[PDB]
């Protein structure tokens, strides 16, 4: 009657990519006894029965005495003349030198020993192991790379990491302490207006804290001295305190102030955050969120020499790896040979018939695109064509590339991309072997050239192979002094045009004199966002009066985007406004090192900005997106990775996370190689911090096995089960030693002690993420938090989180430090593998859903809006709950139009959170660009239901119409305003991550949403009115 | 005047020669006295600046946006399901192609040993002759050593099979992914254009 009887006569009811295999081949977690083959120079195997924690200590010897009643003793030497190896799971023959380690903790193929004497007497650099565990693939692996330019990178770029720990033992120990502990600074000292307002007229009140003996008690001499006072100062005034006495003159004790007062340093109580230099204490964040918080700063005197004393010298090691012809000259148009692909899994009965697309491309493509006839059709398909393409080859610019697709009858099989000049600048001629990528996802169009550069390694994949037309000599890419004469001469030659010209738009008419309507459309072009795409017309236009161009330096995005790379002429003579062009701001900079420009001198100047401008902490704030950028970049050895490579070496809190987003896509084989060679390079000269990002990988690992088995084994049975199994496993050695001494990689200032188990469990959630809680060890943990906490998740991709987590915190910065405040908290989260993460705890805070669980009354009829409101009220009474409301009010504003703008999946009671002080913050954001619009708008994701509106008010009816509401209602608009301004870097931010594999950023489409959200095509009353609108018509009335 | 006449734009160029502040716009290979004066005519772009071919129910093509809407996203988790499919049998491919290596040295290791075990056993069988009582257990130690070396062949061998079982498997999602595409593509342009037969109504169409 339902289903008209109608029988599905197929369904039967009967019927996290992973998995990184364990402790051994094929098993995750070695049996706690084990049987190992210890092999012996005189070729006797006995079989130990070992313990799966047991060290090799434990193991030799036990071995030699084991070996005494087996044949052959006396061949054999004292027990300390010997050292163990065996098989990798990485498949090194890896020698054992660390004989503290233990047998779990050696990632061995198979359970087996074979003892042998040191070789390679230099055992000192055969922890080149500290670097391949620190980088997952082990360093020999590169030494087996035959390629020029990869073993020339090596070599070549020890150059920058030779400079970088110059800069640190500069001077020393107070430069190294810089490096290692750098001050946690905002980049601007002016202190915003509603900051200020909490200090009475610029006084902050802070407390020093000291230490006399054994260690045992402290003492706290609170002060209050000016917000824009130094540490010096500050020292100062503690120690005056700590000495004034009956027994001692004023001027008694200035003497014994000076003597005193450069002997200490700040620490900050709880972490180790140090105030080490010349700063405004306002300028230190720990001080300016202590303001914000309602917070006492709580600092220490800390001796120089006691922190001194903790400094290891970081000893750096050279390793062991300690005529042409001008393009201008060749005459001919470029041609290329195709020849046969051969693996090409296609049916011959669902599609008709195959051919290669190919193209020539810089970005954007500088000819007509062409292909081959659709030959030997499915069934081994090989061409031998020639095809011709209509650029000559002197007019081809120094970052120019062949993209290439595999398609059908008719849609694409397979692509790859090769540089037309290597990276020696020779332009590419013989016959070359290309291994095709799959097609992406969401990826429909035919030929992709965002794509990576160069073959795939993964040899069982589509061998496209071909040739490359030969001039009978290395045919390189001309100077620049050859490049510079070019331009003088097309300039020269430019001058005696004639009156009238068939396009005359691309030459000017006007001379030194341009007409005051076009000197003002072309700000009107400067001021536009980088996704209005330009008319033909307008590049002209901007590509004839380039010279007026350097008058508005940040109007060059947009002229390198007119000039036509198929025209040497043009191209030339770029290269010379862009060689002295006036450097620009960061924030428009980072523009042009996206795809969208590939040349090397256009992406030289943007780092010669940075270089000047970007600060170490604006640096780490777009430390991501720099990253990213690196997969643009056509050679590996280049200006931006000696750029961040060296400040990664001189500052280690910016070199941690460099560590982790490089070794977070080191599984991803489009980057693999790259980032596996820039990684050893950081290891190699980082120095000491390797041991601790030593520590933090096999933690981390540990945590991948343990969560893996729960996953796969240990789903189907009771959390009660699974949470036996987990304590079980952590009470275990191995795991002690490994999860206990370690740095926070959420934050490396952080320690983590020993791990309380108590409160460490699995959470709900079915991907079985882990609650770990470790004790902070500091000193002063008491004035901090006794007790760290973070949350472990195997089985999520983090990285889109990663990104609206700093979309927020830089919104956040743009609104306070315009002055209006909006409190967003961007909890903290770091990707560290292939779905594997962190997430940052915000203790006492609850999701809305809890909320109303608690205040559910008895029987279950109906939950009440105001249960927020009534649960909210019960933390906060007094001057407290009108200061509670305002906080909620403020951060519910700021996070309505952050969640709007950025168009994140729909929130509701399980993904908002809402604290006991009662702000207000997001979780678990989804997909971010509206990408779940694929399926079939401009949403609204916050919708602010009744129960928020009745907060927002305080308690009324009809709470829409109150002046609580008109303050909010105004505050959103401010906000959607202060951002719109910036709305350029939000472009360039969205469109720099095009290079990861993101797929809600596949193309330039994607990050088009945020335009049409943020209205930019649009005067700002206009989209003010949308905004409204937009917010009116999700909640039903409100927005006039 | 109301066929060819930024982001939805560009979304009915994708695909496809073709053409489409305060006035009109021209784009696919941006161009700024009447309208369909000037288009006709071109309809070659070369003279002009150095450096245009392509231009009855309601209720129950509204079901058929339903339809064509449930084919296409059961259609694209069948694409979105072998993709990972795809990816992870390349993966475990990969950490098989490792294990051959490891296993490899693994039996290099051990072929050495019972190659080392005779010189320096084959000293004390002639030096002496410990008699039967030695050198009976020196064979035993051998027979091992041997025995054991059959165990990893045989493992490898068994291991270098299912390379292939995967890698055969590998072959065939990518021959179906690569059927499945172009009728996607086409069950995608479709539902399209369906939808731009309906569109005011904007309103009524999430539930389909
Ligand atoms: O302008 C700068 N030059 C050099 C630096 F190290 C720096 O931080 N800033």
């Amino acid at each position: 009657s339902y289903y008209h009887h109608h029988h599905h006569h197929d369904y039967d009811i009967p019927t996290p990519p992973r998995p990184s295999s364990g402790e051994l081949w094929g098993i995750h977690l070695m049996p706690p006894r084990i049987l190992v083959e210890c092999l012996l120079p005189n070729g006797m195997i006995v079989t130990l029965e070992c313990l799966r924690e047991a060290t090799l200590i434990t193991i030799k010897h036990e071995l030699f005495k084991e070996a005494r009643k087996y044949p052959l003793h006396q061949l054999l030497q004292d027990e300390s003349s010997y050292i163990f190896v065996s098989v990798t799971q990485e498949a090194e023959r890896e020698e054992f030198f660390d004989e503290t380690r233990r047998l779990c903790d050696l990632r061995l193929f198979q359970p087996f020993l074979k003892v042998i004497e040191p070789v390679g007497n230099r055992e000192e650099k055969i922890l080149n192991r500290e670097i391949g565990f620190a980088i997952g693939m082990p360093v020999c692996e590169f030494d087996m790379v035959k390629d020029p330019e990869v073993q020339d990178f090596r070599r070549n770029i020890l150059n920058v990491c030779k400079e970088a720990v110059d800069l640190r033992d500069l001077n020393s120990p107070h430069s190294r302490a810089m490096y290692v502990y750098p001050p946690n600074v905002e980049s601007s000292p002016e202190l915003p207006k509603h900051i200020y307002n909490k200090l009475d007229k610029g006084q902050i009140i802070v407390v020093i804290w000291v230490i006399v003996s054994p260690n045992n008690d402290k003492q706290k001499y609170t002060l209050k001295i000016n917000h824009d006072c130094v540490p010096e100062q500050v020292i100062a005034e503690a120690i005056r305190k700590k000495t004034r006495s009956m027994l001692l003159s004023s001027e008694q004790l200035k003497l014994c102030v000076l003597e005193y007062q450069g002997k200490y340093i700040l620490k900050v109580c709880g972490c180790d955050e140090y105030f080490l230099e010349k700063y405004p204490l306002s300028q230190y964040k720990y001080i300016r969120s202590c303001i914000m918080l309602g917070r006492m700063p709580n600092l220490m005197l800390m001796a120089k020499e006691s922190l001194y004393s903790q400094l290891p010298m970081d000893c750096f090691t050279m390793p062991s790896y300690s005529s042409t012809k001008s393009l201008w000259v060749i005459n001919s148009a470029l041609r290329i040979k195709i020849l046969c692909a051969t693996y090409v899994n296609v049916n011959i009965r669902d599609i008709d018939k195959i051919y290669v697309r190919t193209g020539i491309y810089h970005g954007g493509e500088p000819l007509c695109d062409n292909v081959n006839t659709q030959r030997v059709p499915c069934s081994n398909p090989r061409w031998n064509e020639w095809l011709n393409y209509d650029i000559y080859i002197p007019d081809l610019p120094r970052a120019a590339r062949l993209c290439l697709s595999i398609c059908s009858v008719h849609c694409p099989l397979a692509w790859g991309n090769i540089n037309l000049f290597d990276y020696t600048d020779t332009l590419v001629s013989g016959k070359m072997a290309l291994n095709l990528w799959p097609v992406p996802h969401g990826l429909e169009d035919l030929l992709n050239p965002i794509g990576v550069t160069g073959s795939n390694p993964n040899k069982e994949t589509p061998c496209l192979e071909l040739e490359f037309d030969w001039f009978s000599s290395v045919v390189k890419f001309p100077d620049m002094s050859v490049i510079e004469e070019h331009a003088n001469w097309s300039v020269s030659r430019e001058a005696g045009f004639s009156y009238s010209h068939a396009g005359l738009s691309n030459r000017l008419a006007r001379d030194n004199e341009l007409r005051e309507n076009d000197k003002e459309q072309l700000k009107a072009i400067s001021t536009r966002d980088p996704l209005s795409e330009i008319t033909e017309q307008e590049k002209d236009f901007l590509w004839s009066h380039r010279h007026y161009c350097v008058t508005i330096p940040e109007i060059l995005p947009k002229l390198l985007l007119s000039v036509k790379w198929n025209s040497r002429d043009e191209v030339a003579q770029m290269y010379c406004l862009v060689k002295d062009w006036p450097p620009i701001k960061p924030e428009q900079a980072m523009e042009l090192l996206d795809c969208n420009y590939p040349d090397p001198m256009v992406r030289g100047f943007a780092v010669r900005c940075l270089e000047k401008y970007l600060t170490d902490d604006k640096l780490s704030q777009y430390l991501i997106q720099l990253v990213q950028v690196l997969k643009y970049e056509q050679y590996l050895d280049n200006l931006l990775v000696r750029f961040l490579l060296k400040k990664a070496l001189t500052n280690q809190r910016i070199g941690h996370f460099f560590f982790w987003h490089l070794k977070s896509e080191m599984h991803n084989k489009t980057v693999s190689q790259r980032f596996g060679l820039l990684l050893e390079s950081y290891c190699r000269a980082c120095g000491m911090y390797l041991k601790h990002l030593n520590r933090q990988v096999e933690a981390m690992e540990k945590l991948i096995n343990l969560t893996d088995i729960l996953k796969q084994e240990k789903k189907d049975e009771t959390q009660k089960v699974q949470m036996k199994f987990l304590v079980e496993q952590m009470r275990r050695p191995d795991f002690m030693d490994a999860l206990q001494g370690f740095l926070s990689p959420l934050n490396p200032a952080h320690q983590l002690g020993n791990l309380r188990l108590e409160e460490c469990r699995i959470m709900s959630s079915a991907k079985r993420p882990l609650w770990l809680n470790w004790e902070n060890p500091d000193i002063m943990s008491e004035l901090l938090f006794q007790n760290n906490e973070i949350i472990f998740k195997n089985g999520d991709d983090l990285r889109q989180d990663m990104l609206t987590l700093q979309i927020i915190r830089i919104m956040e910065n743009i609104w306070q430090n315009q002055g209006l405040d909006l409190r967003m908290l961007p909890y903290g989260c770091l990707s560290i593998g292939d779905c594997v993460g962190l997430i940052e705890v915000v203790r006492n805070s609850h999701t809305i859903m809890q909320i109303q669980c608690k205040g559910g009354l008895k029987g279950a009829l109906q939950f009440n809006s105001h249960t927020l409101h009534q649960w909210l009220k019960d933390k906060n009474k007094g001057e407290i709950y009108d200061a509670a409301i305002d906080l909620f009010t403020r951060s519910c504003a700021g996070y309505c139009v952050a969640t709007f703008i950025l168009g994140i999946g729909d929130r509701h009671n399980s993904n908002i959170m809402v604290k006991d002080d009662g702000q207000l913050f997001h979780i678990d954001f989804g997909h971010f660009l509206d990408h779940k619009k694929k399926k079939f708008r401009e949403r609204v994701p916050f919708v602010l239901t009744q129960d928020f509106l009745i907060v927002i008010s305080k308690g009324a009816q009809e709470c829409t119409k109150t002046r609580e509401f008109e303050r909010f209602q105004e505050m959103c608009y401010k906000a959607y305003l202060a951002i719109r301004q910036h709305a350029n870097l939000f472009i360039n931010l969205f469109s720099m991550m095009l290079g990861s594999g993101m797929p809600e950023l596949q193309s330039f489409d994607d990050i088009a949403y945020i335009r049409k959200t943020l209205a930019l095509d649009k005067t700002e009353q206009e989209a003010l009115e949308y905004f409204m609108k937009q917010m009116n018509d999700a909640h039903h009335g409100g927005w006039t | 005047l109301q066929e060819w006449y930024r982001e939805e734009v560009n979304e009915k160029l994708r695909d496809t020669g073709t053409f489409l502040t305060k006035d009109y716009t021209l784009t696919r290979k941006l161009i700024k006295s009447s309208v369909v004066e000037l288009i006709n005519h071109y309809r070659s772009l070369a003279q002009y600046n150095p450096k245009l071919l392509y231009p009855d129910n309601i209720e129950a093509v509204g079901k058929k946006l339903h339809e064509y809407n449930t084919q296409f996203q059961e259609k694209s988790r069948e694409y979105d399901r072998l993709y990972e499919e795809y990816t992870r049998t390349s993966q475990e491919i990969q950490m098989k192609r490792t294990a051959i290596e490891a296993f490899n040295e693994t039996i290099k290791i051990f072929e050495e040993q019972c190659q080392t075990q005779e010189r320096y056993s084959k000293e004390y069988i002639e030096k002496f002759k410990g008699n039967e009582k030695e050198i009976q257990r020196i064979m035993h130690n051998y027979d091992k050593l041997k025995s054991r070396i059959s165990e990893i062949i045989d493992s490898r061998r068994r291991l270098e099979e299912d390379l292939k079982k995967q890698a055969a498997e590998y072959r065939e999602i990518d021959k179906r992914m690569n059927s499945i595409k172009p009728d996607l593509i086409q069950l995608r342009k479709t539902r399209d254009q369906y939808l731009m037969w309906l569109t005011v109504r904007q309103k009524k169409l999430n539930e389909w």
